[PDB]
């Protein structure tokens, strides 16, 4: 029985019937809007012996809705940073670039000038580092001592000062332990953007001592340890 | 009786398969 | 000489009973004529299980 | 937790008889394949599993195939004492021999027999759950051993891939000889052994004859003595899988510690307390004395002198009553000697293993009974000298094409001689180059 | 005829990798400057916002 | 408040046999039907699953249906088989042939009227009727076709009650039959329209439960059916015994389903541990809750870690403090907060019942509504698309009479179900 | 304040077996797990290392991991092996092959999720968690690779707790394996970033302890692991018994580590003396103080006479006066001023605990932070440079997949650690 018949045969008043039917219609429309997978269709050049038949076989046959509310709270804590926004995780870190440059210099047995960049974050960090160095020692830092800017992670304080994060935290969820235990998705000690790491499927292996895993190409084929390891490459975000 | 014979056969099968070695290569 | 078990540190002294306790040993079959140093793997590999 | 043995031709089957005699007597399987066990589930061992599987009737059967082109030796196995031990399918025999021709084995005759062997090996590998390598026994001097051994190693290397293949090989002795055409077959064999083996142990009968005359008191030795020595060595190397010990050594640890570069895989083997009963009365057998013994060239089972080269790695297997502190003191004393030299790029030259099971005594044997033993396998540049004597004999015969018409008529291009001889020249140069001290900026 | 090549050739005695890489720095001064610029952190829970402060 | 159970096909009949063993044990009913129990608490709700016939005996309100009588003779031969009313066994004379169209259209319509007559006779006898409970496999032939036919007819006749199904669906890894994707797709199409709440079980997940958690040496289908019978009998426990915070199937549905298509749930049961290990760890509410959310203890191949929980429910059995239940469920909600849908402020319902399952002092059953169920349907749809593009076996179904348009409709409906789950699974920072 | 133990590889599992023997003896726990002690002081802190299982039993909060099960059957077969929870044994099938890359990348990633699941199971059960304690060798294969992998994961998940390692490093004199330098170099690179405090032991130093001090005729690896288990159980004694001046792992770290990379420490345990000599000398605070600083009693090959002490700590167990402790530490500090780094005005922390180990009147454990540890790493780097210049065994690691640049990273990081220690050694006030 369809929903329309049940609604028309029910004991509700007219207004509730209209509200229920409109809700169902809006849900259907929003379902239509969504990204989807295309419905499969049979191929055109399909061979013979698929439309043919057999005498015995022939004898056998009988023939908008979801409004968005983002409430804001006065005096909420800052949860973003410019230095954090500039960096990305898929690329090489600054320390890795420094090692690559040092490796090239050692291989070529001569000093190689470093590339000059017009990033404002580098300029701000260098100014803060020069001020700190001048406070600690009367001299200004040299070019060799200014290479320390690449090896450090920088951030803004709440009042606008520039500092260095001594001990960065994991960009995924982690623990801060006190009189009580708590999970923080984001914390000011993090250097990169917060993200949820991918995990391996728990039911990847066969239910037994035999060495059978699920294939990396599709969701149904199987594989074993012949010439490759299928258990190490089953990590996925979803 | 059919029920008695079926129960007896099932019981003897359970007695046989209790040993893993016999289940494997008896 | 073909059947006697040689006297070892790991078998201990047979005529006094002293035996040092060392790592690397496994449970022993009590059948006659079998070496006590044969490997035992029932705890970690339940044979013929499925 | 298991290894499969492949025996090829006459030497390989005869050495197999001694090996399986020893492994049966050491584990306790009777000649008909029976072994009593415990009646309560959970109180039982597994050490046999490396070499035997049991049937549902309780017979034991071994993880081996015997391959030959002539019937006589396999029929001798079929009619002997161990008739009931082997499965009859495992004993495979052809109609006629490869007549000392590598070409006949490789192209004409082994090509017919090879698919049955591969089907049997597949049937074995399906009845395993932790296979960790193949052991192969053959001689490179004869026709079927060289040709079919090479063809089978090539096919195994394609089908099984990464699985390890360790060979024990009887190479042609430097002046004792049995057939005229030995150099051609050994040269053509070594190319395949070069490509398709992970570690290769080299043996010469002349060294084991010298060892049985000098250390043992045997005036008239025969092949059964040599085969019993080989069986003892193999039992020592595989004991680490089968019995409790202080420092175990898995077969992958051998390859990791012993092989510096992927072509440099030919190793020397020696065994320490080879001694007669009379000597046992007058000789102490401490750890350091047998460790000193394993370094004498009189102890080696291949006719090469390691003082003419440099060691790259040594693997020392101790079984019996040994304490790690005594092994350490012995190795430090060896390291102190100036007649023992390691390449300067290999400072930490040694691998040790310690197993509690002492070596077994065989009823007809000639070795004394001893409470402890040590066995060594080592990689050294001196082996390059061993190949040169075979290559000189090849050049002597090939200068006049002395026998080549047999090989060309039976299906082989003349070009294969020059290719193989150039490959052995390059292998000699590799062992010369790897062994050269230090370097320079210019 | 088999013509496969499974094992790579051995290296020359003169072929050497890049090695002995060292960074040069004054660790005392660098550590002092890093300690000067360090930002404070706390493991206690952040003060919670009241329900009335909603916009 | 009376439940009527329906068991269809071989898998359904076997699970039903194990379920009625467990239920007869909990209420102390002898296999002759005589009450032999030892507390009044057993009698006061016996009506929920048993009807009373005269002079003591009780008979269970269940209909047995199958297309070939082999299973019925097996259940009659089982240890509790005598309890069942003879008139309640309905069977045909030829098998489903593993074909959905055969099970649904030709042999289905011949028998279905006698099944509806028996179900109506059983329903109208209750003083107040609670929902129906149905066990069947989706990969089979008579299970899928006649189960979904009967579900549609009962939903037409009793639209105000609850319709609940437990369903087993074919593994991609451990299948018994080649034509499984067609039968699965058509059955999921029928269920998403017809069902009120549907639970899905993979035999692979029960095997992994048995092998990893229970360390069984030689498992059999009886063990698998015991795990299923344990969860099914646990869900109804608050219906039929006293407790500090009562719960009901309708109350579960109201708290679990945010929108009417999103009614497919995961199941788990916490106190599972091998006889050798049990001496090393005592049972406690933190331990049950931790196992309860551990994916090792969940009965489907899809993993929760790839999705997010919209809602969940936990039913506790045993004598325990309410403070520990409340604070544990709060702690689990706080500690795994990224896996919970953020536009619902608290996702978990709790319930507490005084009377545990026999031989355990305490137990909990877990019902979870998680978007990772989309991975199972996608996998079945993939195998269908491989088979359908090539017309791999369609002539059987077309010879029975099916339009290919039925196949395209069922594919489209499942694809829309997958899309609806997929939008809610992933975060949207904007 | 609960500690979680991790035992990795053959060396780690054996040392762990001896440690849990020592701890079970000190708290009077029978090998069946039953409490049989004779004072409430034993019972009142049993929670620190044991969890309580039902009806009497106690279970030890430890995870055992290894790549080949050979060791696990041996530990289960040992005299105390039964106490361990069966589910806490994690093992693979194929060996580490003495290869760091294999242990880290191929079988490491296969097992690591199950070890993290067990570690999380153990950590989340504590009411308040103190640091982790890990025993492993750096020269091995699964010990080095999986130990440093697990350390990295636990350091990601618990960055505010303490991370403690006990580590065995290859002797320059008596190696058991050829490829020791690679595994050691890569592991020290991982440790210097990840660890908060790391203790290093040379087997050569334990042999010299046994032969010269204890005059043992036939020492075995059990004796070396007994010495290590003694110090390990000694460091935590003030956590779990009363005393006149309490101390804690965090308080040790705060007083010992001036800068976060300088966290590598020397170990000693004082009351060691042969059975023939024992009739000749009574225990007293001067005797313990003289032995604790004697280089004969220190568990590393580097000797203090080539370096300087930045900081040191002494924990005393027994009923003794505080005046003698204070005056001994003052006299040694005033009399020995050249062996102490001069820009710190007082280098020694003392602590006093009331409860000695059973059958000893008094004991002290000594932890020292001395720059002479740089000599060990330089020596390991020498053996590495000898092997690496010639690419001696590199194809195994490259076949697993490593880029040669990893080796240059590990060399650079070890060289920087040696440079930082050398620079702080030669610093001056000016
Ligand atoms: N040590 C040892 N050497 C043997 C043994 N049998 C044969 N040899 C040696 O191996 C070489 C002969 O190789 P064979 O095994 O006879 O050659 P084949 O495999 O039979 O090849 P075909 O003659 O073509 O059948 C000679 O150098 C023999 O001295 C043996 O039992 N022990
Ligand atoms: N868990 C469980 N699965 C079963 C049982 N019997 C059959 N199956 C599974 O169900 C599928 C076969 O479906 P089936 O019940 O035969 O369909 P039917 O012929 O319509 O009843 C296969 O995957 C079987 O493994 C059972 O008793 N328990
Ligand atoms: N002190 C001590 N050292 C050990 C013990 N067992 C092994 N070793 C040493 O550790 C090194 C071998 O490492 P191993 O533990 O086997 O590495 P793994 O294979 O990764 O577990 C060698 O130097 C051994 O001497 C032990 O019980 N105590
Ligand atoms: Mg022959």
């Amino acid at each position: 029985s369809t929903i329309y018949n049940a609604v028309d045969a029910s004991t509700l008043n007219d207004r509730c019937r209209t509200d229920l039917l409109d809700t169902v219609a809006q849900l259907g429309r929003h379902c239509e809007t969504l990204p989807k997978k295309a419905v499969t269709t049979a191929d055109a050049p399909l061979p013979s012996c698929t439309f043919n038949t057999t005498v015995s076989r022939s004898q056998k046959e009988i023939n908008t809705y979801f409004k968005d509310h983002k409430p804001k709270f006065h005096g909420a804590l800052r949860t973003q940073d410019c230095f954090r926004d500039t960096r990305d995780i898929t690329q090489l870190s600054s320390k890795e670039k420094d090692f690559v440059h040092r490796y090239a210099e050692a291989k070529m047995k001569k000093s190689i000038p470093r590339e000059e960049s017009d990033d404002v974050a580098k300029k701000v960090a260098t100014e803060a580092y020069t001020e700190a160095f001048r406070k600690f020692k009367g001299r200004d830092p040299t070019e060799k001592e200014l290479l320390e800017v690449e090896r450090l992670y920088f951030a803004y304080a709440d009042d606008g000062a520039v500092g260095v994060v001594q001990k960065p935290h994991f960009h995924g969820p982690h623990m801060h332990v006190s009189i009580c235990n708590r999970k923080y998705v984001t914390c000011p000690n993090q250097v990169y953007r917060a993200s949820l790491p991918a995990v391996r499927n728990a039911r990847s292996r066969f239910p037994g001592p035999i060495p059978v895993w699920t294939s990396t190409k599709n969701l149904h084929a199987v594989a074993s340890n012949d010439t490759y390891r299928p258990g190490v490459h089953n990590v996925s975000k979803f | 009786t059919t029920r008695e014979k079926k129960r007896l056969f099932m019981m003897q099968r359970a007695e046989r398969l209790k040993d893993p070695k016999m289940r494997h290569m008896g | 000489y073909l059947s006697d078990e040689p006297i070892t540190l790991y078998t201990g002294n047979p005529e006094t009973g002293c035996t040092m306790t060392v790592h690397g040993k496994t449970p022993v079959e009590p059948v006659e004529g079998r070496s006590r140093f044969g490997r035992h793997t029932y705890f970690t590999e339940r044979k013929y299980c499925l | 937790r298991e290894a499969i043995c492949i025996h090829i031709g006459q030497a390989g089957c005869q050495v197999g008889n001694a090996c399986w005699e020893l492994f049966c007597l050491e584990h306790g399987i009777q000649p008909d394949g029976a072994m009593p066990s415990d009646k309560t589930i959970g109180v039982e061992d597994d050490a046999f599993n490396t070499f035997f599987s049991e049937t549902g009737a309780g017979k034991h059967v071994p993880r081996a195939v015997f391959l030959d082109l002539e019937p006589t030796v396999v029929d001798e196995v079929r009619t002997g004492t161990y008739r009931q031990l082997f499965h009859p399918e495992q004993l495979i025999s052809g109609k006629e021999d490869a007549a000392n021709n590598y070409a006949r084995g490789h192209y004409t005759i082994g090509k017919e027999i090879v698919d049955l062997c591969l089907d049997r090996i597949r049937k074995l590998a399906d009845n395993c759950t932790g296979l960790q390598g193949f052991l192969v026994y053959h001689a490179v001097g004869g026709g079927t051993g060289s040709g079919l051994g090479a063809l089978l190693l090539e096919r195994l290397s394609v089908d099984y891939g990464k699985k390890s293949k360790l060979g024990y090989t009887v190479y042609p002795s430097p002046q004792v000889s049995t057939a005229v055409v030995e150099p051609y077959n050994s040269v053509l064999s070594t190319h395949s052994l070069l490509e398709h083996t992970d570690v290769a142990a080299m043996l010469d009968n002349e060294a084991i004859y010298d060892l049985t005359r000098r250390n043992l008191d045997i005036e008239r030795p025969t092949y059964t003595n040599l085969n019993r020595l080989i069986g003892q060595v193999v039992s020592s190397l595989t004991a680490s899988l089968r019995f409790d010990g202080a420092l175990n050594v898995d077969l992958t640890e051998f390859q990791t510690n012993l092989v510096p570069y992927p072509r440099i895989h030919f190793v020397l083997t020696s065994y320490a307390p080879v001694i007669s009963a009379e000597k046992a009365y007058h000789e102490q057998l401490s750890v350091s004395e047998i460790s000193n013994a394993v370094f004498e060239p009189a102890s080696m089972m291949t006719k090469c002198d390691p003082r003419h080269g440099k060691y790259m790695a040594c693997c020392l297997m101790y079984r019996g009553d040994v304490v790690p502190k005594d092994v350490n003191a012995a190795v430090a004393t060896i390291k102190t000697k100036r007649t023992i030299q390691f390449v300067d790029w290999s400072p930490t030259g040694f691998k040790c293993g310690i197993n509690y099971q002492p070596p077994t005594v065989v009823p007809g044997g000639d070795l004394a009974k001893v409470q402890r033993a040590v066995c060594m396998i080592a990689n050294s540049t001196a082996i390059a000298e061993v190949f040169a004597r075979i290559d000189h004999k090849f050049d002597l015969m090939y200068s006049k094409r002395a026998f080549v018409h047999w090989y060309v008529g039976e299906g082989m291009e003349e070009g294969e001689f020059s290719e193989a001889r150039e490959d052995l020249a390059a292998l000699e140069k590799d062992y010369e180059e790897v062994g050269a001290e230090s370097a320079d900026m210019d | 005829k088999d013509a496969s090549k499974r094992k790579d050739d051995v290296p020359n005695r003169y072929d050497k990798p890049v090695m002995g890489v060292k960074t040069e720095k004054n660790y005392v001064v660098a550590n002092a400057v890093e300690n000067v610029l360090a930002l404070p952190t706390k493991c206690i829970p952040t003060p919670m916002n009241r329900a009335v402060d909603r916009a | 408040r009376e439940i009527v159970c329906v068991q269809a096909g071989q898998c359904g009949n076997q699970i039903g046999s194990k379920f009625w063993e467990v239920i007869s044990d909990e209420h102390g009913v002898d296999p002759t039907g005589t009450y032999q129990g030892d507390s009044d608490l057993q009698l006061e709700r016996i009506n929920v699953y048993f009807d009373e016939a005269t002079g003591g005996r009780y008979v269970p309100r269940s209909v047995l249906i199958d297309l070939e009588p082999g299973t019925m003779d097996s259940v009659r031969a089982g240890p509790y088989g005598q309890i069942f009313r003879p008139d309640n066994f309905i069977f045909g004379q030829s098998g489903a042939g593993n074909n959905w169209a055969k099970g649904h259209y030709t042999e289905g319509a011949e028998l279905i009227d006698s099944v509806l007559d028996v179900c109506c006779k059983e329903a109208e006898s209750c003083d107040c009727l609670q929902g129906f409970q149905i066990c069947h496999s989706l990969g089979g032939g008579t299970g899928s076709g006649m189960g979904t036919l009967l579900i549609s007819k009962l939903r037409e006749q009793y639209p105000d009650r609850i319709m609940m199904t437990f369903s087993i669906i074919p593994s991609p890894k451990v299948s018994d039959t080649v034509v499984e994707p067609y039968n699965t797709t058509l059955s999921v199409h029928q269920l998403v329209e017809n069902s009120d709440e549907s639970m899905c079980i993979d035999n692979e997940a029960l095997y992994d439960i048995c092998f990893r958690t229970l360390k069984l040496t030689t498992p059999t289908f009886g063990d698998l059916n015991h795990l299923v019978s344990a969860v099914v009998s646990g869900v109804t426990c608050c219906l039929r015994f006293p407790g500090q915070l009562n719960s009901d199937l309708r109350k579960l549905a109201v708290n679990l389903v945010p929108f009417p298509r999103l009614h497919f749930f995961m199941m788990g049961f916490a106190p599972l541990t091998s006889r050798g290990s049990q001496q090393y760890r005592g049972l406690s509410v933190p331990e049950l809750t931790q196992q309860m959310f551990d994916a090792k203890n969940m009965m489907q191949a899809a993993d929760p870690r790839h999705g997010r929980y919209l809602t969940a429910s936990a039913l506790f059995r045993g004598r325990m403090s309410t403070k520990e239940v409340d604070e544990q469920m709060l702690n689990v909600q706080n500690k795994n907060s990224s896996y919970f849908i953020e536009w619902i402020p608290n996702n978990i319902k709790s319930s507490v019942c005084d009377i545990p399952p026999k031989g355990l002092k305490m137990a909990v059953t877990f019902i979870g509504n998680n978007t990772c169920i989309q991975e199972m349907f996608r996998r079945v749809g993939e195998q269908f698309t491989l088979m359908f593009r090539r017309k791999a076996f369609l002539h059987w179904y077309t010879g029975e009479g099916m339009d290919e348009m039925e196949f395209t409709e069922a594919e489209s409906n499942m694809n829309d179900l997958v899309s609806e789950y997929q939008q809610y699974q992933d975060a949207t920072i904007e």
